[PDB]
């Protein structure tokens, strides 16, 4: 929900690490235009989580959302950015006709359509290289069969479905050998007392009766044990009470 | 560094402001057609000159080393639409004079003022005025004024203005390694790089001649049917042996024969098929007429449209304070978007153009992720040939029953479809030899084999042996009959209307062979068939990445331009015009003249 963004070859690295993800206001409300992705379903992201999450901010056409796919070739998918075969993220697009556009042409952020070679996945290429396709060199200018790359946007909110400003935020997920740091929301239930019920806590699982405790405790603890090494205490994960 | 690895990187800093400098002249021309103010015309000029200089700034810096090192087929087919230098190969006094002669040629065509020389005290406006007085005036002296005087006050100074315009037009194309400007319209038809499917520009001269030989039995029976029905209207003006006069064809020149339908009715006891009387009872508005017409696009198998089409484009004229020009043009404004500006009324001709102008949207929708040089037609006439397949399928009485339009018990005999097919004969077949004799006139005055005195004498000698009309007065070498139209004065291509009627018929003859329709092809409707879109989806997405020779292989399978879909579409029209022409004269002759008294 930013007010600015970046180019598709000048991708910033929003390093989401050591966070708590809240998808009850973003995924469940869904104020975006389309909500469709592959690999991992968005309903599995609340019950499964990953090591490092990386994000970006880039606005493209509505015709280039078919190019954002794992294993895709074509116009954008080999020359501006590339999605790998192990892509476990999701791609969300939203029409930004009232925010990201500009009257009298949008001449500020640039994008490409071709390249010298096939780039690597998540490659930040900001080069202004000189091309030479034939047998005579170009000395820095374009020519017959000599071309150059670097031109900006054409956004305006008065037209149809093809090249409206669509803000695409690719939330790339990555599971490594390191333990997880950023995970999604998980619903809670009510708490009943003075009854033989089961326990499903944040770090406890068992069956017992919840009564009022009269002992002292440390707030950085999860549970406590008695003199016979049995679990006789539980801290609430929401409130500071045992 | 390797020669084989380097394919194509032109589309970075060319193909992103080829739209964007045209974008700033796109809405500025669109606001010129909706909000005609004093400052909404100035933004067309300074932004359109930036895009006009963009095609000449990169052309001067593309003059280094030649073409023959390329290997890929995708490189060469987009290279032909950029290496045309245009006007930038002439001098400073010759190239900029072409820009000034094109602005004075479109001004007097739109703002012309010509009226009666007998009583010039009341002098009227041309374009809403003279377009509608041709239909209702049943007089010989009244129709003589609207054809002769219009080329006598507007077209009198174009004859010393078109002679040096042709001479400068030869210099800009002979330096572009072509033989003439005559193959500049045939430069889009040039196919090279594929073995077995090579279509040169010299092959197109015999191909229009090959498809014109078999239309001469079909056109001369329509030439003898309008003439035989004008005996009770004009008893002593039109000869039964000779040709028809050219000042009574219904329009300003005689391209369309649409106003000659009400006078040549075959049977007056049965009513015509009409949506206009049944529209005002159910109270339709502007939201209905595009939504059920877009239901025709879903039922073949093309996907839906989002909210950007309904809140941006309007269908109602924005008040009576501000003037809005509403000519039917589907706005192809760059890399796959369409805003529709149409002054819609309760009119059957407005209803068929709702399917026509949305048929140019569905061609550019499929290659919306393709480059802009491939975002075009397969030729110039390929864009409007795939647009009117939705209008001829919506004029079918089997389609009107499934929606809820006309009466559910309507009689359909053999004498019902003949009045519909002769309405299509003056829309499709009636403009077909008229497209031939003007494009052959364009291909005979550009090469320069003829002198200046045979410039206009060759024009009226072709019309008495190709289309079968004769002028009532003779013209000298100071007037111009073909140069008073919309396409020739604003420098547009006229080859695109001969291939409009040919590529449309090739697609509709095979579309319900997939949908399994038994009967004639004027009862063919392409709706309620999900497998009918899959034959089109490999054709709607090929644009100019594949040429027009390989584009016809997946529907009809003919690599050449043939006339055989045009014959069995009109199979009651070939049989029922034969028995009524037993005693009249078949064809025309070159001896009758109205001024040879």
């Amino acid at each position: 929900n930013a007010t600015r963004f970046a180019s598709v070859y000048a991708w910033n690295r929003k390093r989401i690490s050591n966070c708590v993800a809240d998808y009850s206001v973003l995924y469940n409300l869904a104020p975006f235009f389309t909500f469709k992705c592959y690999g991992v379903s968005p309903t599995k992201l609340n019950d499964l989580c990953f090591t490092n999450v990386y994000a970006d901010s880039f606005v493209i056409r509505g015709d280039e959302v078919r190019q954002i796919a794992p294993g895709q070739t074509g116009n954008i998918a080999d020359y501006n950015y590339k999605l790998p075969d192990d892509f476990t993220g999701c791609v969300i697009a939203w029409n930004s006709n009232k925010l990201d556009s500009k009257v009298s042409g949008n001449y500020n952020y640039l994008y490409r359509l071709f390249r010298k070679s096939n780039l690597k996945p998540f490659e930040r290429d900001i080069s202004t290289e000189i091309y030479q396709a034939g047998n005579k060199p170009c000395n820095g200018v374009a020519g017959f069969n000599c071309y150059f790359p670097l031109r900006s946007y054409s956004f305006r909110p008065t037209y149809g479905v093809g090249h409206q400003p669509y803000r695409v935020v690719v939330l790339s997920f990555e599971l490594l050998h390191a333990p997880a740091t950023v995970c999604g929301p998980k619903k809670s239930t009510n708490l009943v007392k003075n009854k033989c019920v089961n326990f499903n806590f944040n770090g406890l699982k068992g069956t017992g009766v919840l009564t009022e405790s009269n002992k002292k405790f440390l707030p950085f603890q999860q549970f406590g044990r008695d003199i016979a090494d049995t679990t006789d205490a539980v801290r609430d994960p929401q409130t500071l009470e045992i | 560094s390797t020669i084989e690895e380097q394919a194509k990187t032109f589309l970075d800093k060319f193909n992103h402001e080829a739209e964007d400098l045209f974008y700033q002249s796109s809405l500025a021309s669109w606001n010129y057609n909706t909000n005609i103010t004093e400052e909404n015309v100035q933004n067309m000029n300074n932004a359109g000159d930036k895009w006009s200089a963009f095609l000449k700034e990169q052309s001067t810096l593309a003059q280094m080393y030649p073409l023959q090192e390329i290997q890929n087929l995708t490189v060469k087919l987009q290279l032909q639409a950029l290496q045309q230098n245009g006007s930038s190969v002439l001098s400073e006094d010759k190239s900029k004079r072409l820009n000034t002669i094109l602005n004075t040629m479109s001004t007097i065509y739109s703002t012309g003022k010509v009226c009666n020389p007998d009583n010039p005290q009341e002098c009227l406006l041309l374009e809403p005025g003279l377009n509608e007085i041709m239909a209702n005036s049943l007089d010989y002296n009244e129709r003589l004024w609207a054809w002769e005087s219009w080329r006598s006050e507007v077209g009198k100074q174009l004859r010393p203005l078109y002679e040096e315009y042709v001479v400068l037009k030869n210099e800009m194309a002979r330096a572009n390694h072509y033989e003439d400007y005559g193959d500049y319209w045939r430069g889009d038809y040039e196919v090279n790089g594929v073995d077995g499917y090579d279509y040169s520009r010299g092959q197109l001269i015999e191909d229009v001649e090959h498809t014109f030989e078999e239309i001469k039995p079909l056109y001369e029976h329509l030439h003898a049917y309008v003439r035989a029905k004008l005996m009770n209207a004009y008893p002593s003006y039109i000869s039964p042996i000779g040709c028809l006069p050219a000042h009574l064809l219904g329009d300003m020149w005689g391209r369309f024969w649409t106003n000659l339908y009400s006078l040549t009715v075959p049977f007056g006891q049965k009513p015509n098929i009409d949506v206009t009387d049944a529209m005002v009872d159910q109270a339709w508005d502007a939201q209905r007429i595009f939504k059920e017409a877009e239901k025709f696009f879903v039922s073949v198998g093309l996907p839906n449209m989002t909210q950007g089409f309904w809140e941006n484009s309007m269908l109602t004229d924005p008040g009576n304070v501000q003037k809005a020009v509403c000519h039917p043009t589907a706005w192809d404004l760059g890399k796959g978007d369409f805003r529709i500006l149409m002054c819609t009324k309760v009119t059957m001709d407005d209803f068929l153009t709702a399917h026509h102008e949305m048929g140019h949207i569905q061609y550019d929708m499929a290659y919306a992720a393709q480059p802009f040089l491939l975002r075009n037609g397969a030729n110039e006439g390929f864009h409007e040939a795939v647009g009117e397949i939705m209008s001829l399928s919506a004029a079918t009485p089997k389609h009107l029953k499934s929606i809820g339009l006309l009466s559910p018990d309507f009689q359909e005999d053999n004498e019902t479809e003949i009045n519909f097919l002769l309405k299509q004969a003056l829309t499709i077949v009636g403009t077909l030899p008229f497209t031939y004799m003007l494009e052959k006139w364009r291909w005979m005055v550009f090469k320069g084999e003829i002198p200046k005195d045979q410039w206009m004498k060759k024009w009226w000698e072709m019309k008495r042996e190709i289309v079968g009309v004769v002028e009532p007065v003779p013209h000298d070498e100071t007037y111009c009959d073909p140069a008073s139209l919309f396409h020739v004065s604003n420098d547009y291509s006229f080859i695109r209307y001969y291939t409009r009627t040919l590529y449309q018929f090739q697609f509709q003859e095979a579309l319900c062979q997939a949908a399994k329709h038994e009967g004639p092809l004027h009862k063919c409707d392409i709706s309620n068939s999900t497998e009918a879109g899959q034959k089109l989806f490999n054709m709607l997405r090929l644009g100019k990445s594949e040429p027009w020779t390989l584009a016809l292989e997946n529907v009809v399978g003919a690599k050449n331009m043939n006339v055989r879909p045009l014959l069995n579409y009109f199979e009651p029209l070939f049989t029922w015009l034969k028995d009524q022409n037993k005693n009249s004269f078949v064809g025309w002759s070159t001896d009758w003249s109205p001024y040879a008294d």
